[PDB]
């Protein structure tokens, strides 16, 4: 694995993050390396004389990458923010050898979400509340992610035989074929596992 | 001829115009508009006469001049431009519009008083106020006729636009005028007359205010309501012995 | 990157709890009648001078109301189309969908067309076929008038739209605005955010 | 006195903190524009903070003393002592580059912090140093020193200068110099040999910058920037508004013709007649008059106003064309951003009118641009009027050697002179007026002495004079030092808060006797 | 997503330059930045290339696509098929704007480039205008968009998936 | 600032210190040392230097050299743009654009 390819699997994670309806698996490996990478390349241009131009590459570069690292973190934090209840409830019945969806402190961070909103909405109104009527179930209430969304996608490993609409005859031709480097419009719940697996990337 | 010379410099014109600079950005000012309004449904354009004067000077002194054949011209550019900016229409649109272009300009304006016979056919710009107007009758531009003997058909006759008639012709090619025109065969547009009032200061001490006709046609129509202050731009034109009446084909209303 | 983000709602037969926009369609009035009387509630009706409601009385009660007591039984209950949703109107509609001004027939028509299917009927099938082809009528106009006007007062292009095309016109409206601004270089500006500056016009 | 500019100047500020101060003046303007791209160009930050009078620039000295070190002045702080005044350190540099030549010697002799970028090649009589600093003979050499004010090169010019050195010179820099040469042409601070031999130069660096090529200058696209060298007309603005008003409002044409009598009327008229124009296309828009018209409308008014006693009706300037529609002439560009820096309406925020004025020289503010073209069309009609007034009801009187002339507070449009620009072009505008209206050959070589009132409150008048109108005059002015000498003697309360000792205010109450003083001085 | 983000995603292309100034090999983290010796041709990505020119170090040399003869091809090629037809770049509008707009002292005829890359433009836009159109009126589940670009996908997305969506959840109530 | 604070209850206030607190948290558990600040590069970055204008008087305002600027109405200065984004976001300064 060159840089190139951790930069290329980087800006790949960050695109399929972006357009996905639900919090897709975790990347902590990529994000470490780059980390470490621009923690080395910070010092490595501190030491070089000043008045090299090669040091407004370097600069240039560095803030080229914070970018989007920072991005795919934010894009992150926004979903588990939206959906803390069933993210939460999926991870406590997380089965082994499944690939986790949080990082640790994502958890963590999570957990002190949950915390805080349903402390400060017992105290605020539940005290004070009818007692028959004092426990709200976040479960049933925080809304859950549309994976029925339409999204754009072009497809790197060959795909034959996928059913549109599965679960309608209305449609008339129910069978697609995707080639390699075409570009097709369908929902997310018929192609999320061939984005799971790599083979089609969203953009 | 230099007919199709001049339509080909009038596409340029509407295809190639840019505005702003390279330390900001380009936008193609009339191209856009005309897609846009296209896709709207209004098929109309408003085109200023110091943009054509900056892109060509001759062909904006070529429309102050003999505004008749070089407004069609103009008229039949930004057609076809249209059609091509929006070639792959969808379905049942196939047929493409005819455009009407407006003109506007930031030049002085003359007085109805200064008016002179000198000044016939040409552009000009005359403030003033509206006293009144008539309903939207209808004006036909595409017309056709039929014998009434032999029921020979001539069809897809094309009448000069302002009040302007055919005459219709006397050999059948069955008596003498043996032709009549069919009644569901006519494309028609609005029509409209107003009467265009001397501003209130310019009329002369102990003289009252002088009167002068206007004609509007298509998307001008329903625009001024009496009692309104209009500039109007539009062409001078004739609609006792050899007298004939006056009127002002208008080509632009600014309602102030 | 919008700093506030409000729970949307949710459009179908299903609500959304923390949704503001759902708790207001909700709120609208649905004609019903009262299969089996309400005792001691005979104060709610000013003009009854029983303190009990009598069986058989008519009322609008609101939706969430008629939702909450509604059950297949009917035995508490029974639930009458508005006037806009019987098929003397969906006749209307089926003659043509761009005439029709959505916004004072109903804020929200899609919503709560859609949330009528909750109570059973036998013209279940005909309320669903009609709000679809409504929509698919009705969106190439939407379109075309979102994407095709640039500087130009949308007052009178969104008088005549319920709440749902009304959010798919800004939708349009900014994803032109971005274009057209990108293209004449001034994309390039760090700004601050519209709240910033509403705060500090206060 | 730096003989070198690419090691002496940048280089040493290159990785340092600069602090430019920017006196109100188009030429000013222009010089910071050029520096400004340079050092964009180069990673250099710097920060910009305009300074208007002596006692705001001691006042944002004192802010900033701590946190640079390196100083640089442009159009400022030359004609007097500045390390007196500031009291710097010996790490603080000081880079001035301002254009006024009677130096202060102390700063010329000093290797400490005052590196003057001035050019030494100028026409400048520098005393000797013994003399001055090792005792009549000292006083007399002072006197025979510090005479006059006549100003000298323009700071644009050096600053494209400098970077032409570096090889980083674009034609965005060298239309600022030429705007900064215009504008002190405008003003009237430079003979007119001087001029010429600054427009063959420009003309030079121009021709090498547009190196026109068959098939290299025709698939050159447009919205390119094209300066080009025009023998072009002494009008003010006859692109924009109608030539008639042009004519009219103008200071060559209004004052040969006399056009503020009936006579002068009638005599444009017929000046009209002659070239052959109908009087209805000369009264409109120039962008909407008849091409036909226009063909050779340079060489027709040339002859007819050669019949008609006007000689000097052409002058050597520039132009520029970045696009489709946009075209302006130098002499447009200084009067638009001298009306945008002096406005009345504007008042508030006059930082602001700086920050406008400084914004609306990029190709990217072309509206601030229309705006400052407007405003000086009406600065023009109100010194054209102003003039007028004050020739025809006689309010101007010879009180000895000098005349004097004060407006009055009614006087329409007078809040629009307490600026010191607009003062000094209506004070040359009224002169030459008067000098041609005037027939008193004695009359015809004095000077004038205009007064306006500042401030109400105070009961200060704001007091200009300018040097006796020559046909080959030196522009050199001893106003400031007999002002100074009288102030003394009345012991009057005068301030001299701006950068020209030419410009003073003046109490109410003080006028006569300073006056009084003043004649008596002059004589 | 917006265009800076879509433009952010353009300004990594390679284009060649001929710079003045003289550099040893840079080592950056996406690739190896070729020697630079002063009027000797060096690729480098695209922002780097604007940077210089920006900066007055360098001088932009064409893409070969950008020539008048090739671009007339692809204009008339493109008014011809009715599904989209594949682009020299992907992502020529951006390039085309950035390079007409910050060198085009060194491109000649710069001003028929960007009257034949618009209409170009014109015409896929309208064909993804009738695309949208199809679709909804169809009631279909799927499309086919082969070589269609990033920015013109921009250009309508965020009310096309949205519009979808909806018109889904209309779709499919009484099941 | 104040004004906001004003409007808010206090089991609120509460609620945004715990959340500040996590976020923070958050941010410094990413990679070694000092943690990436999410909440700066707002927008995809174009160059290093940018030309600002004050819109206010804010004192004087520090960068990491140690030296402060004096922020007065109608000022600019050439500040690296990484030192300036969240002033510009806030309303204290304004980017200007040749
Ligand atoms: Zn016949």
């Amino acid at each position: 694995l060159t840089p190139a390819e951790l930069i290329n699997k980087l800006e790949e994670a960050w695109l399929n993050e972006k357009f996905a309806p639900e919090l897709l698996e975790s990347k902590s490996e990529v994000v470490e390396c780059v980390m470490e990478q621009l923690n080395h390349m910070e010092q490595n241009l501190h030491r070089a004389k000043p008045g090299d131009l090669k040091i407004s590459f370097h600069h240039m570069e560095i803030e080229r990458i914070r970018y989007m690292l920072s991005s795919y973190l934010r894009s992150r934090m926004l979903k588990i923010e939206k959906f803390f209840p069933h993210i939460l409830e999926k991870e406590k019945s997380r089965g082994e050898g499944e690939p986790p969806h949080l990082s640790p402190e994502e958890f963590a961070f999570a957990k002190e979400y949950m915390t805080n909103t349903e402390t400060l909405l017992k105290s605020v109104a539940l005290r004070h509340m009818p007692p028959n009527l004092q426990t709200v179930d976040l479960l049933k209430s925080v809304p859950k992610p549309n994976l029925d969304s339409f999204v754009f996608l072009r497809v790197k490993e060959e795909q034959n035989n996928i059913l549109v609409e599965p679960e309608t005859d209305e449609q008339s031709e129910y069978a697609i074929d995707m080639e390699v480097g075409s570009q097709h419009l369908i929902r997310y719940r018929t192609i999320a596992p061939l984005v799971a697996s790599g083979a089609v990337k969203l953009i | 001829a230099k007919k199709s010379q001049l339509k080909k410099r009038f596409r340029e014109f509407l295809r190639q115009y840019r505005i702003g600079t390279d330390r900001t950005g380009f936008t193609f000012k009339y191209r856009d508009e005309l897609k846009r309004h296209y896709n709207l449904g209004e098929y109309w354009i408003e085109v200023e006469m110091e943009d054509l004067a900056s892109f060509d000077e001759d062909l904006a002194d070529y429309l102050y001049k003999q505004p008749t054949e070089h407004l069609q011209l103009l008229e039949e550019a930004a057609q076809e431009v249209a059609d091509e900016v929006t070639r792959p229409r969808p379905a049942g649109e196939e047929t493409i519009q005819e455009i009407q272009v407006m003109l506007r300009s930031d030049a002085n304006p003359a007085n109805i008083r200064s008016l002179k016979s000198e000044q016939m056919s040409h552009l000009v710009k005359i403030p003033g106020i509206i006293i009144a107007a008539t309903a939207v009758r209808a004006k036909a531009t595409k017309i056709s006729i039929q014998c009434r003997s032999c029921r020979n058909t001539i069809g897809n006759i094309a009448v000069r636009p302002g009040l302007e008639g055919y005459a219709m012709p006397r050999k059948c090619n069955c008596p003498l005028d043996p032709y009549f025109i069919i009644p569901d065969k006519c494309k028609c547009v609005d029509f409209q007359t107003l009467k265009l009032q001397e501003s209130p200061d310019a009329v002369p001490h102990g003289e009252l205010p002088r009167h002068m006709q206007l004609y509007c046609d298509r998307y001008l129509c329903d625009k001024v309501v009496p009692g309104n202050r209009v500039t109007i731009m539009g062409i001078y034109s004739i609609r006792g012995v050899g007298i004939r009446s006056s009127y002002i084909r208008v080509v632009g209303i600014q309602v102030d | 990157w919008e700093p506030y983000m409000p729970v949307e709602p949710g459009l179908g037969r299903e609500e959304n709890f923390l949704s503001l926009e759902d708790l207001l369609m909700s709120q609208e009035k649905l004609p019903c009648c009262i299969e089996s009387g309400f005792p001691r509630l005979g104060f709610l009706d000013k003009g009854g001078d029983s303190d009990s409601i009598p069986e058989g009385s008519k009322m609008e009660l609101p939706l969430w109301l008629a939702k909450g007591l509604y059950d297949n039984k009917r035995r508490v209950l029974s639930v009458e189309l508005p006037k806009i949703y019987r098929e003397g109107w969906r006749t209307v509609f089926s003659a043509d969908a761009n005439v029709v001004d959505l916004h004072k027939m109903g804020p929200h028509y899609y919503g709560f067309g859609s949330q009528l299917l909750n109570f059973d009927s036998p013209e279940n099938p005909e309320i669903a076929k009609t709000i679809l082809q409504t929509f698919v009528g009705r969106f190439r106009r939407i379109m075309d008038s979102s994407q095709n006007a640039y500087n130009e007062d949308t007052s009178g292009l969104v008088a005549r739209l319920d709440e749902l095309e009304r959010s798919l016109f800004r939708a349009g409206q900014r994803g032109l605005n971005a274009f057209q601004s990108w293209e004449r270089g001034k994309a390039a500006q760090i700004t601050a955010s519209n709240l910033v500056q509403n705060y500090k016009k206060r | 006195f730096v003989s070198d500019l690419r090691k002496e100047f940048f280089d040493v500020i290159v990785t340092e903190r600069v602090l430019l101060l920017v006196a109100p003046d188009v030429d000013a303007l222009c010089a910071c524009k050029i520096l400004q791209a340079l050092f964009q160009c180069d990673h250099v930050q710097y920060t910009l903070v305009p300074v208007s009078g002596w006692q705001e620039l001691e006042t944002l000295f004192l802010e900033h003393k701590e946190q640079f070190r390196y100083f640089v002045l442009i159009n400022c702080g030359a004609n007097i002592d500045l390390l007196e005044t500031l009291q710097p350190q010996e790490e603080a540099i000081f880079y001035i580059c301002d254009t006024h030549r009677p130096i202060d010697v102390v700063n010329i002799y000093n290797d400490s912090q005052v590196k003057l970028l001035i050019r030494q090649d100028d026409d400048l009589e520098i005393p000797a140093y013994d003399d001055i600093f090792n005792e009549a003979r000292r006083r007399e050499i002072i006197f025979d020193y510090e005479q006059y004010e006549y100003h000298g090169t323009s700071s644009a010019m050096m600053m494209f200068e400098l970077a032409w050195i570096m090889s980083k010179d674009s034609n965005d820099m060298l239309w600022w110099a030429i705007v900064g040469l215009t504008d002190q042409w405008v003003q009237d601070r430079i003979t007119q040999m001087k001029y010429v031999t600054d427009v063959g130069t420009l003309q030079r660096h121009v021709s090498r910058h547009n190196h026109r090529n068959e098939d290299e200058e025709n698939s050159l696209s447009i919205d390119c920037m094209r300066i080009a060298f025009e023998y072009d007309l002494r009008l003010s603005l006859y692109q924009h508004w109608s030539l008639y008003e042009s004519i009219c409002n103008s200071c060559y044409t209004s004052a040969t013709l006399k056009l503020w009598s009936l006579q002068g009327q009638k005599k444009l008229q017929e000046f009209l007649a002659d070239m052959g124009m109908p009087l209805k296309q000369v009264k409109q828009k120039f962008n909407s008059m008849d091409i036909s018209l226009k063909e050779n409308l340079r060489e027709m008014l040339e002859e007819s106003a050669n019949k008609f006693g006007m000689k000097d009706v052409r002058v050597q300037t520039f132009s520029v064309q970045f696009g489709f529609k946009n075209k302006f002439l130098a002499s447009d560009i200084v009067f638009a951003v001298l009306s945008l820096l002096e406005n009345t309406e504007r008042d508030e925020k006059g930082t602001d009118n700086f920050i406008k004025a400084l914004d609306s020289l990029s190709r990217s503010n072309l509206d601030k641009l229309h705006t400052g073209l407007e405003m000086g069309k009406k600065l023009l009609c109100a010194i054209q009027q102003t003039v007028a007034s004050c020739i025809c009801t006689n309010l101007i009187l010879s009180q000895g050697p000098f005349l004097y002339c004060y407006l009055m507070e009614g006087t329409p449009d007078v809040k629009m002179f307490s600026n010191p620009i607009s003062l000094c072009l209506l004070c040359k505008y009224l002169l030459k007026s008067f000098v041609c209206s005037t027939k008193n050959k004695r009359c015809k070589l004095l000077p004038l002495v205009l007064a306006a009132p500042l401030d109400a409150e105070k009961g200060t008048v704001i007091m200009v004079g300018i040097p006796p109108e020559a046909e080959s005059s030196d522009k050199k002015n001893f106003f400031g030092r007999a002002f100074e000498k009288a102030a003394e003697s009345t012991s009057s309360r005068t301030l001299h808060n701006h950068f020209d000792m030419s410009i003073i205010e003046l109490r109410t109450e003080d006028r006569s006797k300073f006056l009084d003083a003043l004649i008596s001085l002059l004589s | 997503m917006d265009a800076s983000e879509v433009e952010f995603l353009a300004e990594k292309e390679q284009v060649t330059v001929i710079p003045n100034f003289s550099l040893d090999k840079v080592y950056l983290i996406g690739g190896d930045l070729g020697p630079f010796n002063p009027s000797l041709p060096v690729e480098v990505p695209l922002w780097l290339a604007i940077n210089l020119k920006q900066r007055q170090k360098c001088r932009i040399v064409p893409p070969e696509w950008m020539d008048v003869e090739k671009l007339e091809a692809i204009r008339d090629q493109e008014r011809r098929e009715e599904t989209f037809t594949p682009m020299p770049s992907p992502y020529y509008m951006e390039l085309t704007k950035l390079l007409l707009n910050h060198a085009a002292d060194n491109i000649p005829k710069a001003d028929e480039i960007r009257t034949l890359v618009k209409d170009t433009w014109d015409t896929r836009i309208a064909k993804l205008r009738l695309s949208a159109d199809s679709f909804v009126k169809g009631q279909e589940a799927h499309a086919k968009l082969d070589n269609l670009t990033l920015m013109e996908i921009n250009t309508i997305g965020t009310f096309f998936t949205e519009s979808l969506n909806h018109m889904y959840k209309l779709r499919t109530s009484l099941q | 600032p104040s004004a906001l604070r004003f409007h808010m209850s206090t089991e609120e206030m509460d609620w945004f210190n715990q959340y500040k607190r996590s976020l923070a948290t958050y941010m410094r558990s990413l990679g070694g040392e000092e943690g990436l600040d999410i909440t700066q590069d707002m927008k995809p970055p174009k160059s290093l230097y940018i030309e600002v204008r004050c819109l206010r008087d804010y004192g004087e305002f520090e960068i990491d050299d140690g030296t402060t600027i004096l922020l007065k109405k109608n000022s600019q200065h050439f500040l690296p743009r990484w030192k300036c984004e969240q002033l510009i976001r806030q309303g204290v300064l304004e980017h200007v654009l040749s």
